[PDB]
């Protein structure tokens, strides 16, 4: 969300 | 107890090049679960590292957040100091 990827309840930052 | 303060400037794309999981909706806490190589997470001082659980982002107490919240948090330049992202951490 808010524009990183988020997957499997895990964001990138 | 046992907290590391770390101050970290994003790249110059904003990325920081950790994940996270947890929050408030995941029940569980924020843990850092991913931190990659020659990014400003793993070339601060000290390197901020897997399991660290996050305490602190600016200053501010993230443990009612949820997920999304927080990388909001993460994500609002305006509340770096002299542009450094503040994690206060407890490592694993």
């Amino acid at each position: 969300s808010w524009e990183s990827h988020k997957s499997g309840g895990e964001t990138r930052l | 107890d046992n907290l590391v303060l770390i101050r970290m400037k994003p790249d110059e794309n904003g990325r920081f090049g950790f994940n996270v999981k947890g929050g408030y909706d995941q029940k569980m806490p924020v843990i850092v679960s991913r931190v990659a190589p020659g990014t400003p997470a793993d070339l601060c001082v000290p390197r901020l590292n897997e399991g660290d659980q996050v305490v602190l982002i600016n200053g501010r107490d993230i443990a009612e957040h949820t997920h999304d919240q927080v990388v909001l948090f993460i994500k609002a330049s305006c509340e770096r100091h002299s542009g450094e992202l503040m994690l206060l951490v407890r490592p694993n």
